[PDB]
C-alpha cells in the first residue's frame, strides 16, 4: 500500500519499491549507525530527491 | 541465471492541473473517471489486466 | 542556461521533439540549454541530445 | 577540473498578450494558472524540483 499522491515521475526511472534508496555503499564502512541514518530518518531528505 | 526485480506501479491519482501531449486520443479525457488496473505485456507478447 | 521548463508537459514535448518544441507557450516557458558540455537526456525511452 | 556555473529562472510571468507556438500541449492553456516551480534534469537523468 502507498498513497494516492505518490508522484508518478518516481516511476519511470530506476529505483528502490520503498521511497527512500537503500544505497548504503557510498555510506562509510563498518559504520552501522550512520548506515541506518540512511534508510530511516527524517531530518535528511533522500539520498535521490 | 540471473534474476532481476520489476518494479510496478497500479491505480494512482494525478495533481489537478491535469494535461496531455498526445495528439491522438479521444475518449478517455473525462476528469470523473477513475482507472482501477494497470495493463502488463507477458513474455509470449500477451497483455493481462 | 540549463533545462528549466515551468509545467511538466514543457519539459515533456521537448523530449518528444527537438525540433517542434515550443520555446514560450501561454501560460508557461521553456529554456533549452545552451552549455559547453551537451549530455544524452534519458527519460524512458527517448534520447535528446 | 574544469568548472563551469549555471542559471535558470523560476516563478515569472509573461506579458500581455500572450501567444502560442505548440500542437500538442492542451491542459495548461487558462490565463489564471501560474508557475511555481521549474524542473532540472539531474545528473543521472532524474527530473527534480
Amino acid at each position: 500500500p502507498t498513497p494516492v499522491t505518490s508522484d508518478v515521475a518516481y516511476f519511470q526511472t530506476p529505483s528502490n519499491p520503498r521511497g527512500r534508496a537503500a544505497c548504503v555503499v557510498s555510506c562509510d564502512a563498518y559504520s552501522n549507525e550512520s548506515a541506518e541514518r540512511l534508510l530511516y530518518d527524517h531530518s535528511i531528505p533522500d539520498p535521490a530527491y | 541465471r540471473i534474476q532481476y526485480t520489476y518494479f510496478f506501479p497500479v491505480g494512482l491519482h494525478l495533481p489537478v492541473p491535469r494535461y496531455s501531449t498526445s495528439v491522438s486520443v479521444r475518449g478517455v479525457e473525462s476528469p470523473a473517471i477513475q482507472s482501477t488496473e494497470t495493463w502488463v505485456v507477458n513474455k509470449n507478447n500477451v497483455p493481462l489486466c | 542556461p540549463t533545462l528549466a521548463a515551468s509545467h511538466r508537459v514543457m519539459l515533456d514535448e521537448y523530449m518528444s521533439n527537438k525540433q517542434t518544441h515550443a520555446p514560450v507557450h501561454m501560460g508557461q516557458y521553456l529554456i533549452e540549454e545552451v552549455a559547453p558540455m551537451k549530455r544524452l537526456l534519458k527519460l524512458g525511452n527517448k534520447v535528446v541530445y
